[PDB]
RNA sequence: GCUGCGGUUAAAAAGCUCGUAGUUGGAUCUAGGUUUACCUUGAAUAAAUCAGAGUGCUCAAUACAAGCGCUUGCUUGAAUAGCAUCAUGGAAUAAUGAAAUUAAUGGUUAAGAGGGACAAACCGGGGGCAUUCGUAUCAUUACGCGAGAGGUGAAAUUCGUGGACCGUAGUGAGACGCCCAACAGCGAAAGCAUUUGCCAAGAAUGUCUUCAUUAAUCAAGAACGAAAGUCAGAGGUUCGAAGGCGAUUAGAUACCGCCCUAGUUCUGACCGUAAACGAUGCCAUCUCGCGAUUCGGAGGGUGCCCUGCCGAGGAGCAUCCGGAAACGAAAGUCUUUCGGUUCCGGGGGUAGUAUGGUUGCAAAG
């Protein structure tokens, strides 16, 4: 059992310190590489340029061809899969493409069935895509 | 039982009741004159005596220890003291 | 200070002759270097004098040991049968 | 190795309650036991008692009304001051209504609700219910 | 899941135990929990026995006996079936089975 | 007896009577009991043994009632103390006795497992004493030394 | 998770013990008819913010305004609370100090705490060193036999007329101590079993013996620690990794059989890991019944029996409560949480991996 003595205030101190390194959440946020690790550098949401388009295999059970775009990040250089959300939205992603990148909602986590993606794009060439898929708004 | 007396216990109890666990606890040895047929010294000597109590003058063994009351010398008979 | 960590004696040798024949040396040679307690006068001043020889520096006994110890297992294992059989 | 006396008189006395019985048997003695017990008493949790002498820590016998809910101790006796007695009283005690959390004071060794109208604080000792 | 309270030994008090061959396998079994029995037979079958005093060379000569104490490991025990697996409830019952 | 290193949860020891007066038919005086103590010390033995000869023949039941002072108080105002306390002594003699059976008996791991037990049992010992101020500050257990200390 | 988690099986009790720092420590001094720690109350304590009165800026956030007479006017609100230091009072609780010409001259008791002493036709596969004996295995000698023996599911490899295998009597080597042998015992654990001798150690029990808190758990630190494995020297019976054959099979780098090398044995050093398991840390205490078992004691009867006999073990089946349940007299006395203390866990993998450090001859820890 934990100790209950009336001076022992360092020890109980001491070994909760050492015990939350063992917590997932507090070393995740404490450790020291979350920046170097992590391709938008602790903010929401990036802008970069696209590099090619790939389809990705659903996980079972689902059946599908996820369409993403390769895109390389403007602030560090990073390359990273983003998504492009709404029905026939990879047409208006073209090779060599500025696109603003958000997360996708799980913190770093892939979402879905789509296997590795973990960000998601919000705008093409300035443009909103959902506005894109809307057609408030046309390919500039 | 759940009413019982335990200010007041049953004297047989007490009496087979470990020395320790008593309500006060009391040892279970004794003091006791020892009159050996002979020099009619009464000698006083320990119940459970470790050692060999040997007569002043008289010079004769009276007890034999052992691993509990020590063991009084054939012919030789004892009295509890008060 | 200790001056050497491990090598001891034998660091004579440098860095000569491996590191295990070098071990093996040591312990031979602390051995045959070592004082050794007289079985006769009592006092720790028994030294080899050449192999197999020892004397004592006090009362002046010359022994026949072993090699590198002043006396050997077999040696003794021997002089407790012949004591035992003399007992009995 | 015995380090709370109180804590295990109060044991005893718990498991007692707990099987039934009328009397219950407290191995040594000692001041803050008896006080304890006077204070459970004046309160009504707990019948006479007796202290049995043996020229050393001694025993007590106590009768039980079969009463008490449940008698605890707590340790380490913490300082508590008059402005978290409530928030210790609400945390320890069943209800408002009964229940009874026992300092000790300078004054000597009471319940919360003597504690609060003489505007003392001191060490926590224990609580029943 | 612990099926036995005993962890299907004979071991308390102890810490180590020697262990013995079994006679059929040959495997090292611990010999609290290597399945004991001992068998006290005649040394001519039942069938054989009539055959046997009738040429007897003396009047009366009494027929020897063997003795055996055999050790089984569990997984040749139970294959010779000088032990069944039995119920749940049945596998506490530790008195011997009748004869 | 108790326990300390090993896990022995005896319940065996003296139960002293609740009376704490001399028995009526004791007729030894307090300075005659204190002269029998001071002439079996001469004699040189310690107080456990002296409070042993004093039950078992002359019928003393407890020193500290008839004398109304412990044996070893006793020994101490008349200026009889041991170097070393009974205890304490006993405990480096055994320790003496273990290292030189070893000395001959080099595999007997179980006495080498005694000695580190005992010699703790010492250091502890000394500590309370030195603490206790019945032992002289720069007091300390050598192993060399220990035997003749002891003896 | 201090309040307030969990560690038998879901993640998690170190293999076990000693031990410094740390943490925690039995009862006991005016009941009645000098230091500290701690609690109470005050002192010193910038605003803004938070809590908090009043006021129709139209409300409210806000703001701190405003509100009546009549002109030369009166009253205004713009509050109230929020470690260390000092002082006052309290003297329970927890530490701490006093003494080794008269007077009671001055030491608490002796823990169902601990240590030590003493006892024993004591108890024990507890440890160590010598020593005695036992059949069996193998090898071999002598004699007889006569063609099989061995081995398997069946065979084969193999051994055998140079006379094997089988008999009877020896001899030699090394290993191992059957049956007795157990819900028996001892040891901190790992573990421990032929006789006898010697050495040191120990449990429980008995005690109107002695000291008097000397204690519990323990970072760092240290001893021991199965089997395998490494180094050196002796031994090499049996078995036997690797290796080689004969089988089986679709294959068989296996299961089966035959011949075997390291090893298995001893001595002196290394390694420090096991499902090192009760998958349950240690100390103290409370809660049930029954009859058996090992040791010691007490009282009787004749080594054995009896005493609802007393302690200490090791268990079993009647079991409150507990638990997800399996089940647990502890894994119970826990939302009624709180006796002390050490270690450990925080979804599954990556992974006990990479890297760094350290120990090791290496394997590896």
């Amino acid at each position: 059992g934990k100790p209950k003595g009336l001076c022992t205030a360092r020890k109980l101190k001491t070994h909760r310190q050492e015990q939350r390194w063992n917590d997932k959440r507090y070393k995740k946020a404490h450790i020291g590489t979350r920046w170097k690790s992590n391709p938008f550098g602790g903010a929401s949401h990036a802008k970069g340029i696209v590099l090619e388009k790939i389809g990705v295999e659903a996980k079972q059970p689902n059946s599908a061809i996820r369409k993403c775009v390769r895109v390389q990040l403007i602030k560090n250089g990073k390359k990273i899969t983003a998504f492009v959300p709404n029905d026939g939205c990879l047409n208006f992603v073209e090779e060599n493409d500025e696109v603003l990148v958000s997360g996708f909602g799980r913190s770093g986590h892939a979402v879905g069935d789509i296997p590795g993606v973990r960000f998601k794009i919000v705008k093409v060439a300035n443009t909103s895509l959902i506005a894109l898929f809307k057609g408030k708004k046309e390919r500039p | 039982p759940l009413a019982v007396d335990l200010l007041h216990p049953e004297p047989q109890r007490e009496i087979r009741c470990h020395k320790l666990k008593r309500l006060v606890q009391h040892p279970n040895s004794y003091f006791m004159d020892v009159k050996c047929s002979g020099c009619f010294k009464i000698s006083t000597v320990f119940s459970h005596a470790t050692t060999v109590v040997v007569c002043v003058g008289c010079n004769t063994v009276l007890c034999q220890p052992t691993r509990g009351k020590a063991k009084l010398t054939e012919g030789c008979s004892f009295r509890k003291k008060q | 200070a200790k001056r050497t960590k491990k090598v001891g004696i034998v660091g004579k040798y440098g860095t000569r002759y491996g590191a295990s024949l070098r071990k093996m040396a040591k312990k031979l040679e602390v051995a045959q270097h070592s004082r050794y307690t007289c079985s006769f006068c009592g006092k720790e001043a028994m030294k080899r004098k050449a192999t197999g020889i020892w004397n004592c520096a006090k009362c002046h006994k010359v022994v026949a040991g072993g090699a590198y110890v002043y006396g050997t297992v077999t040696a003794a294992t021997v002089r407790s049968t012949i004591r035992r059989l003399r007992d009995l | 190795v015995r380090m709370n006396v109180l804590a295990d008189a109060l044991n005893a006395i718990n498991n007692a309650e707990k099987r039934g019985k009328r009397q219950v048997l407290i191995r040594p003695a000692s001041k803050v036991i008896v006080r304890f017990l006077t204070v459970m008493m004046k309160h009504g949790y707990i019948g006479e008692f007796e202290i049995v002498d043996d020229h050393r820590a001694g025993k007590i016998v106590v009768n039980l009304t079969g009463r008490l809910n449940k008698a605890s101790v707590i340790s380490p006796r913490l300082n508590i001051r008059l402005n978290d007695l409530e928030k210790y009283t609400n945390t320890l005690l069943p209800s408002r209504q009964f229940g009874y959390l026992i300092l000790t004071t300078s004054a000597g060794i009471m319940d919360h609700e003597e504690a609060r109208r003489k505007h003392l604080g001191g060490k926590i000792l224990g609580f029943f219910f | 899941t612990f099926k036995r309270r005993n962890h299907g030994r004979n071991k308390k008090n102890r810490g180590h135990v020697a262990f013995i061959r079994c006679t059929n396998c040959g495997r090292c079994c611990p010999k609290d929990k290597a399945i004991k029995k001992f068998v006290v037979r005649n040394i001519v079958e039942a069938a054989a026995v009539r055959d046997i005093g009738d040429a007897s060379a003396y009047t009366q000569y009494a027929l020897p006996k063997l003795y055996h104490k055999l050790h089984y490991c569990i997984a040749c025990a139970i294959h010779s079936k000088v032990v069944r697996n039995r119920s749940r409830e049945a596998r506490r019952d530790r008195n011997p089975p009748p004869r | 007896m108790g326990r300390m290193h090993n896990p022995g949860k005896g319940m065996a020891k003296s139960a002293i009577p609740y009376r704490r007066s001399v028995p009526s038919w004791q007729k030894m005086t307090a300075e005659e009991v204190q002269d029998q103590i001071v002439k079996m010390a001469k004699k040189g033995l310690r107080p456990s043994q002296i409070g042993v000869i004093l039950r078992d023949s002359h019928g003393v039941g407890q020193v500290r009632r008839l004398a109304g002072n412990k044996i070893f108080r006793i020994l101490k105002s008349k200026g009889m103390a041991p170097e070393l306390p009974e205890d304490l002594y006993h405990l480096v003699k055994k320790a003496v006795a273990i290292r030189k059976h070893l000395e001959r008996s080099r595999k007997d791991i179980d006495s080498k497992y005694r000695l580190i037990l005992v010699e703790s049992r010492i250091h502890r010992l000394a500590r309370y004493y030195k603490t206790k101020r019945q032992l002289p500050p720069t007091w300390k257990y050598e192993s060399g030394t220990a035997a003749s200390l002891v003896s």
